[PDB]
């Protein structure tokens, strides 16, 4: 159609108008070398590694900045071509240290990489080098700036990315540094992204310095749980151990970037782990024992426990696999309250319909809006990685954002309605003046956060929220399958949790106190030991001692999300499966595993023994828990609002206010994280400065 | 080739062996399915498995050929192949001071014709190639192990064998004797991934999918 | 220095030690634990700061091939003394 | 496509002539086996040792593979028969050391991660 | 054509009796099919040009000695490369394993312009070069 | 030695050993990192 | 001369043993020196090569002159960081003057 | 006892063979939840699903019927079965 025709050392390649000479070079399978490139930032054309002969023409052009004109050639293994890589290394190279050795970037290192490949292989610089100072710039990004090649890729991408103008170059020439020119930290939730975009080593992870190289670390791809996102990522392990998480890209979820929680919390898990079984003796105290006692303390009381008298929670960081096997053994004692420590409102279909607690629109539906309200939640500390993609959308499409809750910082300039509830009935009657944006809006986002229905009035807001989705959605404007309505999950369990069954929130154990309580995960004390019949048997089953392990009875240890092969489920409702990278550490076993033993002990045999045979039961429960990486549509929310009408509850007067209002509130929200002593770090930064938290940098 | 550090080329040689390549497939069409001569001056023909002795005997005997030496007969294991085993003949020409592969294939359960009768060398290379690959040629005078321990299951040098294999041996006092056992080891071998994510050499880019 | 623990086994310059209970400490009955006594954290401190009057110095170790890789290092920072990466050595501008 | 070169059998039951042949051969075998390499086993030990490895191929329907198979016992008779083996290597098909594994759940669970 | 004379097989291709390989390590191991993922650290996108087969890890321990790392999986290192996602599913359904399938992640094109970095009118502008 | 004398450093030993190996003084090998998982530590205290 | 390691646990030498024979783990120092925590040669691996100084940067392993430490024990000839300190604490100046001797063809 | 638990009902969202499952949903699903308040009706979509109906009674026993090529009214008939008749 409108597609142009080029060529590249010859061959014909059709591209569209507006495409540079790098991308066309791409789609015959040529990778221009590059250093300030980035497909995802700004172009600079500043390194000037990428210059391309093109055929009849005196002079080498930046393919990275250039398009493509109709019958260009484009010689890229020409001896013009090629003396000009040799001369722009050259001079990367003429004042970078000797430091390859002492240099994290060793190995995965694209200036020495490209210096093989398109470079000399020596040098005729015959003076000295320039040295600069180190800049810190927090706990997790240690500088060695004296390495920097000036790509701008740091404050292209702070600026683009992270929405934070802190970075950026000072001076002129040889001289000019990039930095923050006063002392002060980059800090934010995508901070540790600068590390992975540096080609070099000038900026690099503090937590990892050291430890590794990376010929020596085996790669496991897995997905991330500190948040129900789902980022994709990669597990380095070297002999047994965790070393780093790195982010794999996945297009329609985290693009190539994870949040500095992903990044850099994997160090608590070496911390207060559960590694025994353990049980209480006569004074009182927990002590070791092995997994037939343990197992069969358990399975008595059990057998003799039965119905109500039973009862579990799930935590944020339980599987789908552990989920159903938990439910099946308490089901075959006749007890149904399965519960989880995040609340949804149970009102209407509660439940029942998928729809009704999804992100419908997905991730990579926020490109395609034109509006987006914000209801009773901080994207940017419940979803880093979502916030980004919202501001990509502000950026590029030129989306209009509104928010209904307390004033917080986005990175994004956004209109600010207010922060009583009672604004959602008038955006409804079409008094506020957003009512009309909604209505004239082709492609509108409603967004509520799982925050703002954990109040005693969660129920009054969705429904309200809903409302708001009917009408504009019902009146013509909107498109045929372009659904509004959205819940945006912070916790990683929840939507698989919901989705199998299980009923939201502890009401239930409230209303029915039980003698036995399941803690499988639950470190968020929503239920404690003054909310249950004195005498209760309680059970924890986890990875760390937080909050449920102290008050616990008994202790069987469980493997992390590092450790196992399971099942997860984002807040769009995709499912995506760990996979191990390293063994659960001492005696402690697989989650479903346990429940499954526990079953047999007590004569309530589950029918799985096997994972292939337990995610086969999930498919029975719910068919789209075994469908990796694909997202099921849901509908039928017309009648859900319907039933939702039916209640009338009221709104109270409190204010929507966050749980998260600054960035030392996201850095300690589960139990891997509070054992991290690298976010531990990271709060004591925001709290006082770098004034205590600073360290030697010297290689 | 005045150039110190780059290999001389020889045109002579190349122009020589690429003819007689032509020679060969069109003498024996039924067999040759590609000729082919490298950058620096070797010939291989590749052919069909069923054609094995009668382009064996052609070259070894004809008077435009003679290759009477079996230099080397081996395979290589490509699993991505569905014909996963390549089998390679080296011959020398000492009349004409000229050397010439021969590759053909098959699979883990078609065997291949014995070329004992074309040279008597390759007889034990072919007991090699099954020892070690499982690779079965027909008509042999006595194909059995040669290189692997008497009763060792498995063939070691296929891509999917496990570089320190599924046993291992130590003696046991308690029946007097050595003794096989699953392989445990107390350092695990470390597996380096050296491969760099930057293309080396254009001239072999393979075109896109 | 080579500091002892309670049980009387000797901290190594990597804080390795064996605790009480653990059963490993078994293979130095009738043996002994080497420990190297010089601890090379110790020594390179009690070299003393090279005062210089540039903003930039260069470090190869001395014996100059039989040292390490050349390295410059900047010395723009009066709250530090500017310290190698290879033999921890450490230099300061002197006020001009 | 499905048209394939044969080894020696052309059909199943051609097949499985050399397999039944194979084990008249081995079992005529055992007995001399346990004089020659002085095994402390008996006659009916060995001869329900080969019964249990042509058991465990008990499955198979491809005449190529059955063919490869007997192709790979004969070879093994020809090396106990020829005293090419030792004492150590016929043993081995008995795995007296290795202590019996678990094979039930909550017995894999115990010890390890393992399936 | 070929006289060898010919045979027909209608049966599926199973290797596993004709392997060596023990029962252990073909029933109970998983394998992954995959393209791997590009090292974030670096730009490069040759590693992601062919397709790999790789095994479930399992357990690594301590040496007592020396603390080395020990395991007892004959598979730990084992990788296979293959040119197609159809070539991979081939081989390990003959050799028996059971596998999973994770399709192609590839970058999806995108709109590069250096202009919009000075809009007039838009957010695309940029506050530093 | 005598004539051309060996460079003087504080580290070398003033004293040689000879083989140690049969002996006392012989070198057993160990590993010396310290522990990756620290490992929950229960309350000391009675709960309820 | 200082006394401080030369080692800055660039982990080449483990990279390029052909015999896997090298195993390293390094961590931060406590004044933030790359340094390694473990340095163990099993020297019933070793193929006594070289590679391993000749990819040294910074001429921290050396293969010494001594070929006298036949041990009574396979564990005695699994060397330690400690041990093979002692080594060049035990041969220093031997080692150092036969660099001297043959750096200048290296 | 021996009651019934939970209901729950798979089925495709563009598949012919599922449109009469689709149709239940649409118009009598909300009589259906009105009637039976806290009961647990799970309706879980699913490409190339054949459409069933699953339900637990007490003590963790579950009966599957199989609704493929079901015109609505025999959903509602199967769904009365469920309800009426209990295990
Ligand atoms: S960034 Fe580090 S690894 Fe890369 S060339 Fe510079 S010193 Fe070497
Ligand atoms: S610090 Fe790294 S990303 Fe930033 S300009 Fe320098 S080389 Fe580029
Ligand atoms: S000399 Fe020994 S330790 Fe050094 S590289 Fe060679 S084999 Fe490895
Ligand atoms: S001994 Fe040398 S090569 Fe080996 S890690 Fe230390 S500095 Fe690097
Ligand atoms: S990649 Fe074009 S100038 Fe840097
Ligand atoms: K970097
Ligand atoms: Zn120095």
């Amino acid at each position: 159609s409108n597609l142009i025709e080029v060529f590249v050392d010859g061959q014909s390649v059709m591209v569209e108008p507006g495409t540079t000479v790098l991308q066309a070079c791409e789609k015959v399978g040529m990778q221009i070398p590059r250093f300030c490139y980035h497909e995802r930032l700004s172009v600079a054309g500043n390194c000037r590694m990428c210059l391309v002969e093109i055929e009849k023409a005196p002079k080498v052009v930046a393919a990275c900045a250039m398009p493509v004109m109709k019958g260009w050639n484009i010689l890229t293994n020409s001896e013009k071509t090629k003396k000009a890589r040799e001369g722009v290394m050259e001079f990367l190279l003429a004042n970078h240290p000797l430091d390859c050795p002492i240099c994290d970037q060793g190995g995965e290192c694209d200036l020495q990489d490209q210096s093989m490949m398109f470079g000399s292989d020596r040098s005729r610089f015959l003076e000295g080098k320039r040295a600069v100072e180190d800049k810190n710039i927090g706990p997790l990004v240690k500088t060695i700036m004296t390495r920097c090649i000036q790509c701008t890729r740091c404050i292209r991408f702070a600026s683009e990315i992270a929405g934070v103008d802190d970075l950026g170059t000072t001076g002129r020439g040889n001289d000019m540094q990039v930095g923050t020119y006063i002392e002060k930290m980059f800090m934010s939730e995508l901070s540790g992204n600068i590390i992975d975009i540096c080609p070099v080593g000038a900026l690099t992870s503090k937590p990892y310095a050291f430890t590794a190289r990376p010929w020596e670390t085996r790669k496991t791809e897995s997905i991330d749980v500190m948040d129900a996102v789902g980022s994709n990522i990669v597990v380095s392990t070297r002999t047994g151990e965790v070393m780093r998480i790195l982010p794999r890209m996945h297009e329609d979820i985290n693009e190539e970037w994870i949040s500095d929680k992903t990044r850099f919390a994997y160090d608590g898990l070496k911390r207060q782990r559960l590694t025994e079984p353990m049980v209480r003796n006569e004074k009182g105290l927990l002590t070791h024992t092995t997994w037939e006692d343990a197992l069969s303390r358990v399975a008595g009381m059990l057998q003799s426990f039965q119905g109500n008298d039973v009862a579990a929670i799930a935590g944020g960081l339980v599987d789908a696999e552990a989920l159903i096997a938990l439910k099946d053994l308490l089901n075959r004692v006749d007890s149904d309250t399965l519960c989880t420590e995040e609340v949804f409102p149970t009102a209407g279909a509660g439940t029942d319909l998928r729809s009704n607690y999804l992100l419908n629109t997905t991730i990579a539906g926020v490109e395609e809006a034109d509006v987006v309200l914000l209801v009773g939640t901080n994207p940017r500390f419940e979803a880093p990685l979502f916030n980004a993609r919202i501001r990509k959308s502000w950026l590029h499409n030129d989306l209009k954002v509104a928010l209904i809750g307390s004033p917080v910082d986005l990175t994004y300039r956004y209109d600010h309605l207010g922060d009583s509830p009672k604004i959602l009935q008038d955006i409804a009657s079409g008094s506020h003046p957003f009512s009309q944006v909604l209505q004239e809006a082709k492609k509108p986002m409603v967004i509520l956060g799982s925050s703002a229905l954990q109040r005693n009035d969660g129920a009054a807001i969705l429904a309200a929220v809903s409302n708001i989705a009917q009408k504009i959605r019902t009146s013509s404007g909107v498109t045929g399958d372009w659904k509004v309505m959205n819940i945006l999950h912070r916790i990683a369990s929840q939507v698989a949790a919901l989705d199998l069954g299980y009923k939201p929130g502890v009401e239930a154990i409230q209303k029915n106190p039980p003698k036995m309580l399941f803690l499988l995960g639950a470190d968020g004390g929503c239920i404690t030991r003054q909310d249950l019949p004195k005498d209760c048997f309680i059970v924890y089953q986890g990875h760390h001692g937080d909050v449920g392990a102290p008050i616990a009875d008994v202790i069987l240890p469980g493997a992390a999300y590092t450790e196992k092969s399971a099942t997860y489920v984002n807040t769009e409702g995709r499912a995506q499966q760990t996979k191990v990278a390293v063994t659960p550490p001492g005696l402690a076993r697989e989650d479903w595993k346990i429940i499954r033993a526990l079953s047999e002990i007590a004569g309530m045999t589950l029918p799985y023994d096997t994972l292939d045979q337990v995610r086969n039961r999930l498919e029975e429960v719910s068919p789209n828990l075994v469908r990796y990486d694909d997202v099921e549509g849901a509908n039928y929310f017309q009648q859900a609002s319907e039933l939702s009408k039916l209640v009338n509850q009221q709104l109270l007067a409190d204010p929507l206010v966050p749980p998260q209002l600054t960035i030392k509130d996201f850095y300690m929200t589960d139990s891997i994280s509070r054992a991290s002593q690298t976010m531990a770090k990271c709060v004591k930064a925001v709290t006082e400065g770098a004034h205590a938290v600073e360290e030697p940098s010297i290689c | 080739d005045t150039r110190p550090t780059v290999r001389p080329r020889n045109d002579v040689a190349h122009k020589q062996l690429s003819a007689f390549g032509e020679y060969v497939a069109e003498i024996l069409p039924k067999y040759v399915q590609q000729v082919q001569v490298s950058c620096f001056n070797e010939l291989e023909i590749c052919i069909h498995p069923d054609g094995v002795i009668p382009v064996l005997t052609f070259l070894r005997d004809h008077s435009n050929a003679q290759f009477k030496s079996l230099a080397d007969l081996t395979a290589v294991d490509i699993p991505t192949r569905q014909n996963r085993f390549e089998i390679v003949y080296n011959l020398l020409s000492l009349r004409f001071n000229s050397r010439i592969r021969v590759k053909t294939y098959t699979d883990e359960l078609t065997p291949i014709e014995s070329s004992v009768p074309v040279y008597k060398a390759a007889n034990w290379y072919e007991r090699e190639i099954w020892d070690m690959f499982g690779v079965f040629f027909a008509n042999h005078p006595d194909l059995r192990r040669i290189l692997t321990d008497y009763g060792f299951e498995g063939h070691p040098f296929r891509k999917d064998f496990p570089l320190s294999g599924y046993v291992e041996l130590r003696y046991d006092d308690e029946v007097k004797r050595v003794v096989a056992e699953p392989v445990e080891l107390a350092q695990e071998f470390r597996k380096f991934d050296l491969n760099s994510p930057w293309e080396a050499f254009p001239a072999y880019r393979q075109p896109p999918e | 220095g080579v500091r002892t623990s309670p049980t009387g086994e000797k901290v190594t310059h990597t804080g390795q030690v064996y605790d009480d209970g653990d059963y490993r400490k078994v293979r130095f009955v009738g043996r002994q634990k080497e420990v190297n006594e010089n601890f090379a954290i110790d020594l390179i401190a009690e070299q003393p700061v090279s005062q210089v009057g540039s903003r930039v110095i260069s470090c190869d170790g001395g014996g100059g091939a039989l040292g390490h890789p050349r390295v410059y290092i900047n010395l723009d920072k009066e709250t530090k003394t500017g310290t190698c990466g290879y033999c921890g050595l450490q230099f300061r501008q002197q006020h001009h | 496509s499905t048209s394939v070169k044969p080894i020696f059998s052309r059909d199943m039951n051609e097949a499985k002539r050399r397999v039944r042949e194979l084990y008249r051969a081995w079992y005529r075998e055992v007995p001399n086996t346990v004089h020659l390499f002085q095994l402390d086993i008996s006659v009916k030990q060995g001869r329900d040792k080969v019964r249990e490895m042509f058991k465990k191929n008990a499955h198979i329907t491809d005449p190529r593979v059955v063919d490869l198979l007997v192709i790979k016992g004969k070879m093994e008779l020809e090396e106990t028969i020829k005293v090419w083996k030792q004492r150590t290597h016929v043993m081995r098909f008995f795995h007296e050391t290795e202590a019996p594994r678990p094979k039930d759940f909550l017995s894999k669970f115990y010890v390890g991660h393992d399936p | 054509t070929r006289d060898t004379q010919l045979i027909t097989v209608d049966e599926k291709l199973d290797i596993t009796t004709i392997t060596g390989v023990p029962e252990e390590h073909i029933k109970t191991r998983k394998a992954r099919i995959f393209v791997p993922a590009r090292n974030n650290m670096q730009s490069g996108v040759n590693n992601t040009k062919k397709w790999k087969m790789e095994f479930d890890t399992r357990e690594r321990w301590e040496n007592p000695l020396m603390g080395w790392a020990s395991t007892a999986d004959p598979l730990s290192n084992l990788v296979l490369t293959f040119s197609t996602k159809e070539d991979a599913v081939a081989f390990a359904e003959k050799n028996g394993w059971s596998y999973d399938v994770e399709e192609r992640k590839v970058p999806k094109p995108k709109s590069k312009s250096y202009g919009a970095n000075f809009s007039w009118n838009k957010r695309t502008r940029v506050s530093t070069k | 030695p005598t004539v051309k004398p060996p460079t003087a450093r504080k580290f070398i030993w003033t004293n040689h050993k000879f083989n140690l190996s049969g002996t006392p003084q012989q070198y057993v090998p160990y590993s010396t990192t310290r522990k990756k998982i620290q490992e929950w530590v229960p309350p000391s205290t009675p709960y309820k | 001369p200082s006394g401080e390691e030369r080692c800055i646990a660039c982990k080449l030498c483990e990279a390029v043993c052909p015999a896997q024979a090298i195993t390293i783990e390094a961590e931060p120092r406590a004044d933030g020196s790359r340094r390694t925590t473990r340095y163990d040669i099993d020297m019933t691996k070793c193929i006594y090569c070289g590679f391993c100084q000749e990819a040294c940067p910074v001429d921290a392993i050396v293969e010494g002159p001594n070929f006298e430490f036949s041990t009574e024990t396979h564990e005695e000839l699994l060397y330690n960081k400690e041990k093979l300190l002692n080594n060049g604490d035990k041969w220093e100046a031997e080692i150092a003057a036969n660099i001297q001797a043959d750096y200048l063809y290296r | 006892k021996l009651g019934l638990r939970e209901i729950r009902i798979h089925l495709c969202q563009r598949s012919p063979g599922s449109q009469g499952v689709r149709d239940f949903i649409e118009k009598r699903y909300v009589e259906l939840k009105k009637a039976n308040p806290d009961l647990p009706i799970l309706i879980r979509e699913c490409s190339d699903v054949q459409p069933k109906l699953w339900a637990r009674y007490a003590f963790g026993q579950e009966k599957n019927v199989s609704l493929n090529n079901f015109s609505a009214d025999q959903v509602t008939r199967a769904l009365e079965n469920v309800l009426s008749s209990k295990a």
